[PDB]
RNA sequence: UCGA
């Protein structure tokens, strides 16, 4: 809950995982269905948060990266005592990434 | 200059520190400067206290931490940061199985830190958190307005921290108890309690038989456990009545500290209203395995009492001021703070079940984005944060002392009756009974009384003087209105020989009864009359003489008044102008004693008896909030001795450390041909002259470069299309250069943006071929002055990227910010007012020689109407022309106390004084009586203002005594046919002025859905036409009028346009035709599945959307 | 300072000749236009040159300023101009003075095979002209050359094929190369001040 | 929160 998806509706995609589940289940590999289920399930309700959670649809590899480059931020937060800077969380981000991206992204992001 | 102050009235002690509420409030909050393990429990402490342990792995809280601020407040407010410290807390992680124990110091986040001022620094801007008043919690008694003979007992927790019990004796004779809007028997509850029949027989027997209908015999037979099922499945059905989930939901309704919390000025008024202790801030606890009661039966036993009719039980009253309390800055933070706590303990819980469950640390089981957002959200957000008014320096130190009945946890307009916004008798000395807003807020929004303090409980004190015997000490007592309602309190003016009470009888109070009481009788007495007023009301003279509903007027209007360059204190002061200035931290004073270094327009350098040399910066020319000008001036001169406490700079709007609101000007009071109508005032131009009543204001302007996907926006001095005459003051880059004076029109920073793709008209092609000049890429995106506003240009800030220091939002390269300020002669439709609630409008400004003067020569000031007293009653600024005549003669000032001042005979003695040296001089001068003066004399007496047969001299000595003088008319020269009131007058130039609230538009922006023109001077907006002007229009059979309001001059497009086009072509205005907001109506109505349809008299389908909307 | 593309104007006849310029980087070409639609080149603006002189003068500008390459100009205000300004626009004055009678004298000297070699030698002085392997070329137009050897586009263009077919020239895309400098410089006779 |  707190995503942006009411709760019922995570529990209705949810459902979906397990029908997923109930479909791919084989009950030979002796493993509890709950299980199997749960993976299933979270799949579900993580795509449905990646996939309606913004007016603005978003990719949900977008998404990920932006949760990425968000979790990162946290990070460096949380060691700096204080909000980085662009250049600072390009680094932090490894290869590939610079301030210019990160500025882009963060743009990009914007609801 | 000479200064005489009045009154006899002896002060014990001096005005208590006026931005403590704010200062001790959150000093107590943050407990900073306490060291950690000497931190008392309160505040964060407390917040934090009250979040941990989180017990699911265990986290602990051990202690915090505040750091320095990474900036200064001068440069939060230059770079748009919020000035704050960051905050640390030590947590350990606990393994109960293992043992195990990692601890770490987590950074939090910042929390916003209190300036000196008790302002507080937002997003480079000064707001400030307004204390909120509420019902303290408790628990009250209230008479039931159905049944007479019965009572409502009612259980109040803090806001946010429970439901609202209510104990209540129904009709059938069973006692009911209400809890989240469901009712039921409190014998349940109290067998859950643990209570048996012979217990509650033996304690509620006495109060007549009352118990007997609460009995019941299928609750009884019932364990406690089975009547905790029972009430579980009554507060909520349809969810299956496990135990642990009633044990879980009864104690987080009841018992749960955390979720459950009554004040510690709850606890205490539970106590001392129940005779009773409480363990703990909860109505009961979980103990043992069990349910263990504390509040729930003093007061039904009380509850019964009172029903029973057992003397030494009342009713409370809900708004006497010991049943309401002042929530403050710190209370309120505290609470936003305990809010995200939660939070972010929640989180916790949710991190300490996935990932790996073997290694982690608190800085992975933590996340303070909760609290951040919390904090930011009340301190941006919130109702309570407001943007500070500092117009000048009184403004917003009566903003940090103002109390809100409004907020959230409060009440709503429509909540509050007569009961909440009247004047309760406990106010006396606490809140001010002038003190507030006029209209729709009155009532709600009141003022801190000048002596009073909030206390740790959060109920105001006001301070009394001890009276033993017949003597009064000097020894003063802080009480509460519950205290107060105790002793008998004698007035403060009251006739004193030394310590002992020269009277046998005086004036005192009993519960607010007023009472003559002997001597003997007297317990207490009032400190002071200053303590039952505000700081604002407090600074009007003469105030016994003014009428509450226009000295209202005066005390909000001493806000608004505008610090002027050559601002002067009044001739008329009350003694509390200097304290004013003094706490309000604008102005600048010594530490200790010493001798001046140095003394600069931007600087004073003071050496003082250490040795060391401290240096003082002075602020020059700083906008204000409001945009009003902020700057100090030094009053010292280089090598100057100074002593401790002793004034170096002066700050805006203050006179040698007196409060100048305004200027002294003499002032006559009478009608001008009908320039003086309803209020209106007419001034000299010998005003201007002087500059008096010029104020510098300066106004601030920003641009943003951007990054488009069509290319990025560039700030320059290339801009397409113009003339050299145009960007004449740019700079290089574009930015105006400074000192230089822009108009209406004038560029201040240049931009360009790329034009967004489109297909050129078949004209526009013609147009290109014909000139053979290729259309530009980039269009003219500058910034410009707009309509009524400019000036001179005075400061520049340019902030780009990849610059060190600087970075701004996403997509954003470049800000320009340009300040203007400009020099404000005060004209025609400018607000002036004086300190009594006389206030008007500058209607008339006439040159000298039009000004009614006196036989010296001397031409008077401003001319007010006289017809604007008897009805409004307010008589002080009579008696404030007279003293000021008075002082304008003998070169002098006055201080008149409040209620205890200057009375009629020394006034008059005053203007003999006066009278010798403006009339004596003359006679000395070798100049006798004039003719004018014989005539004017002799109406005089006609209208039996002097003796007949003295002198002519006596009678004008006579006339002078009453503060009229002869008066020559400047147009004529003859005098006015009789003696006129002159003399000075304090008179404040208002916030409100003619040159920020002119506006027109002939055609501009539109509104998206609406297609209706924007509101607003600043969107260049036009006036809204209301449905009470279209009454009034169909009221004059106004058709074509009132065709033209709803069609072409709003949102008909093809109307406005056509109409726009012809009268520029002087054709007549075309037919209108149908408005765009109807056809949105028809679309909306659409979406709502109804169908709307034109019809024609032969109800076919008429097509409003002209061939468009239809397949 | 603003900058013009090839054959845009920087100000036309008859329009207020509020702002004089100074042609910083390019070539431009003052001229007149006719009722009956003949164009004229009255004469060159090169670099350093100043221009729009009206301004000095008059209240509106008499004749027409076209840029004939990308160009950089800037703009000045003619009140606000000191000793040394007013000195260089002097002298540059004068110096646009004997240039102009020079084309004057051009103009009339020689058959139009000379005239069009002079044009073109002249033009090979300019920031009209640049150079390649196959020699140094100008970038102009036979209707332009026609403009300023007192002629029609039709003429130009038969002496120029002549050329071509004599080998002293050769031409593409309005951009002619001058092969035989030699040759060039006997058939104009005389040349062309080009400073 | 203002102003009327």
């Amino acid at each position: 809950t707190g995503r942006g998806l009411s709760f019922l509706d995570l529990i209705q995609e949810g459902n979906q995982g397990l029908i997923r589940a109930v479909e791919k289940f084989e009950y030979k590999r002796r493993f509890k269905f709950s299980t199997y289920a749960t993976w299933w399930i979270r799949q579900a309700i993580n795509r449905a948060i990646a996939d309606q959670a913004r007016t603005i649809r978003i990719p949900v590899h977008m998404v990920e990266t932006i949760n990425k480059l968000s979790r990162t931020a946290r990070q460096l937060q949380q060691e700096l005592g204080r909000e980085p800077t662009y250049e600072e969380i390009a680094e932090a981000m490894g290869p590939g990434w610079d301030a210019k991206r990160v500025e882009e992204t963060l743009k990009i992001a914007q609801e | 200059m000479e200064i005489k102050r009045f009154g006899r009235i002896r002060e014990v002690i001096p005005l208590p520190p006026l931005t403590e509420i704010q200062v001790e409030s959150y000093r107590r909050a943050l407990q900073a400067d306490v060291p950690p393990e000497k931190r008392e429990n309160v505040g964060i402490q407390a917040a934090f206290r009250e979040t941990f342990p989180i017990e699911e792995l265990v986290l602990d809280f051990l202690e915090y931490r505040l750091g320095e601020p990474p900036f200064p407040q001068d440069e939060c407010r230059e770079k748009d940061l919020t000035y704050q410290a960051p905050l640390y807390a030590r947590l350990q992680l606990i393994h109960k199985d293992t043992g195990l124990i990692k601890e770490d110091e987590v950074f939090l986040g910042h929390i916003p830190l209190m300036t000196e001022d008790g302002s507080f620094i937002i997003n480079g801007a000064d707001r400030v958190i307004v204390s909120q008043i509420h019902r303290s919690p408790g628990v009250y008694f209230t008479p039931d307005p159905a049944r007479p003979g019965r009572y409502i007992a009612s259980i109040i927790p803090l806001p946010k921290r429970g439901p609202w019990i209510d104990l209540e004796v129904e009709p059938n004779g069973v006692v009911s108890m209400k809890v989240n809007k469901r009712k039921f028997p409190l014998v349940l509850l109290l067998r859950v309690l643990g209570y048996d029949q012979e217990t509650l027989a033996r304690e509620l027997g006495a109060y007549g038989e009352l118990v007997q209908g609460l009995m019941d015999e299928s609750v009884f037979a019932m364990r406690p456990e089975e009547a905790l099922i029972r009430l579980f499945t009554l507060l909520r059905p349809g969810d299956p009545p496990k135990r642990d989930k009633a044990v879980a939901y009864v104690y987080g309704l009841i018992a749960d500290p955390r979720r459950y919390d009554l004040g510690e000025a709850g606890r205490y008024k539970a106590e001392e209203k129940l005779g009773i202790r409480l363990s703990g801030r909860t109505l009961a606890r979980f103990e043992d395995g069990e349910f263990k009661d504390e509040v729930f039966l003093p007061t039904l036993r009380y509850l019964f009492a009172l029903t029973a009719g057992v003397p030494g039980h009342e009713v409370d009253d809900i708004d006497h001021l010991g049943n309401r309390r002042i929530r403050t800055v710190g209370e309120l933070m505290t609470d936003q703070f305990r809010v995200g706590l939660a939070r972010l303990a929640r989180g916790v819980r949710e991190r300490m079940l996935m990932g790996s469950e073997d290694s982690l640390t608190p800085a992975k089981l933590v996340n303070s984005r909760p609290l951040e957002a919390a904090i930011r959200e009340f301190f941006s957000r919130s109702q309570l944060s407001q943007f500070k008014d500092e117009t000048n320096p009184l403004s917003s130190l009566r903003h940090k002392r103002r109390i809100s009945a409004l907020g959230p946890g409060g009440l709503t307009r429509e909540r509050a009756g007569f009961d909440v916004r009247d004047v309760h008798r406990t106010h006396y000395g606490r809140i001010c009974p002038v003190e507030t807003p006029e209209g729709a807020n009155i009532g709600l929004i009141t003022s801190l009384a000048a002596y009073a303090r909030v206390d740790e409980l959060g109920f105001i004190r006001t301070p009394y003087r001890r009276v033993v015997g017949g003597v009064v000490t000097d020894e003063v007592v802080y009480m509460t209105a519950t205290e107060e309602d105790r002793y008998t309190i004698a007035q403060a003016n009251t006739p004193l020989e030394g310590n002992r009470i020269a009277a046998e009888r005086v004036v005192a109070r009993r519960k607010g009864e007023p009472v003559i009481v002997s001597p003997e009788e007297v317990e207490f007495m009032d400190v002071s009359p200053k303590q039952v007023f505000s700081v604002n009301t407090n600074l009007i003279p003469f105030l016994e003489h003014d009428d509450a509903n226009r000295a209202l007027m005066g005390s909000n209007m001493q806000t608004q008044a505008v610090p002027l360059i050559r601002a002067q204190a009044p001739v008329v002061m009350t003694g509390l102008e200097e304290r004013v200035v003094r706490d309000s931290l604008a102005a600048l004073y010594a530490e200790e004693d010493g001798e001046v270094a140095k003394v600069d327009g931007n600087r004073i350098v003071v050496r003082y008896e250490d040795g060391r040399l401290v240096e003082y910066p002075l602020r020059r020319f700083y906008r204000s909030n409001q945009g009003t000008a902020l700057d100090q001036r030094p009053r010292v001169v280089v090598g100057q001795r100074v002593r401790k406490g002793d004034l170096l700079a002066d700050g805006p709007a203050s006179e040698n450390g007196f409060l100048a609101l305004g200027q002294n000007v003499l002032v006559a009071i009478m009608p001008f041909d009908g320039y003086n109508f309803e209020d209106a005032i007419v001034i000299s131009e010998e005003l201007l002259k002087r500059d008096f009543y010029t104020s510098i204001h300066i106004e601030r302007y920003e641009i943003e470069a951007r990054d488009t996907k069509l290319g990025p926006e560039r700030i320059t001095r290339d801009i397409p299309h113009l003339s050299e005459a145009a960007l004449r003051d740019l700079d290089e880059e574009g930015v105006v250069r400074i000192g230089a004076e822009v108009k209406p029109g004038d560029i201040l920073v240049g931009r360009t943006s790329f034009k967004g793709e489109s297909e050129p008209t078949p004209e526009e092609r013609l147009l290109r071929s014909i000139f053979g000049e290729k259309a530009r890429d980039v269009k003219d995106t500058s910034l410009r002055v707009p309509p009524g506003e400019g000036g001179i240009v005075v400061r520049t800030v340019r902030l780009r990227r990849g610059d060190p220091g600087v970075e701004l939002k996403p997509g954003v390269r470049e800000v320009v910010r340009v300040y203007v300020a400009q020099k404000r002669k005060l004209q025609v439709g400018d607000k002036l007012a004086n300190r009594h609630g006389n206030k008007g409008v500058v209607a008339k400004i006439l040159p000298v020689e039009d000004m009614p003067h006196l036989p010296d020569g001397t031409p008077v000031d401003v001319i007010l109407n006289p017809l604007g007293v008897p009805s409004r009653m307010n008589l002080g600024q009579i008696l404030e022309t007279h003293l000021g005549l008075a002082g304008y003669f003998l070169g002098q000032r006055y201080i008149s106390p409040i209620f205890d001042g200057a009375k009629e005979p020394e006034i008059k003695e005053l203007l003999a004084q006066a009278f010798e040296v403006y009339f004596g001089k003359r006679k000395g001068e070798g100049f006798g009586v004039d003719k004018r003066e014989v005539e004017v004399l002799r109406r005089a007496e006609k209208l039996g203002l002097v003796t007949p047969g003295k002198t002519p001299e006596e009678q004008l000595k006579e006339l002078f005594l009453q503060g009229k003088v002869v008066l020559y008319d400047g147009r004529t020269g003859e005098p006015i046919e009789g003696p006129i009131v002159v003399g000075q007058m304090f008179i404040m130039k208002l916030y409100h002025m003619v040159e920020d609230k002119m506006h027109a538009r002939s055609t501009g922006p539109y509104s998206l859905i609406t297609q209706q023109p924007l509101g607003g001077k600043a969107q260049f907006g036009g006036q809204r036409f209301g449905e009470m002007e279209v009454w009034a229009l169909e009221a004059y059979g106004a058709a074509h009028t009132l065709q033209e309001m709803l069609t072409l001059k709003s949102d008909d497009i093809e109307g406005r346009n056509a109409a726009y086009e012809a009268i520029i072509k002087g054709e007549d205005v075309p037919e209108p035709s149908v408005p765009e907001s109807f056809r949105v109506l028809v679309k909306e109505l659409q979406a709502l599945a109804l169908d709307v349809q034109t019809l024609d008299e032969k109800d076919n389908p008429v097509d409003i959307f002209e061939g468009l909307a239809s397949k | 300072m603003k900058r013009f593309a090839r054959k845009e104007t920087i100000y036309l006849r008859g329009e207020e000749a509020r702002t004089l310029y100074r042609l910083e980087e390019g070539l431009v070409r003052v001229v007149e236009l006719l009722p009956d639609g003949r164009l004229i080149t009255l004469r060159h603006v090169l670099p350093g040159d100043y221009f729009g002189e009206e301004a000095l003068e008059g209240k509106a500008y008499r004749y027409t300023a076209e840029a004939m390459t990308e160009a950089v100009v800037q703009g000045l205000e003619p009140r606000a101009m000191d000793h040394e300004a007013l000195h260089r626009v002097a002298r540059n004055l004068a110096r646009q003075m004997r240039r102009v009678q020079a084309y004057e004298a051009h103009l009339q000297t020689g058959e139009l095979r000379a005239r069009i070699a002079r044009y073109l030698l002249f033009l090979a002085d300019t920031p009209l002209s640049a150079r390649d392997r196959q020699g140094i070329y100008v970038t102009v137009s036979h209707e332009e050359i026609a403009d300023a050897t007192a002629s029609i586009r039709e003429s130009v263009s038969k002496v120029l094929a002549d050329l071509r077919r004599e080998g002293l020239i050769a031409t593409a895309y309005r951009r002619v190369y001058l092969l035989d400098l030699a040759a060039l410089e006997r058939e104009a006779g005389s040349a062309l001040e080009a400073a």
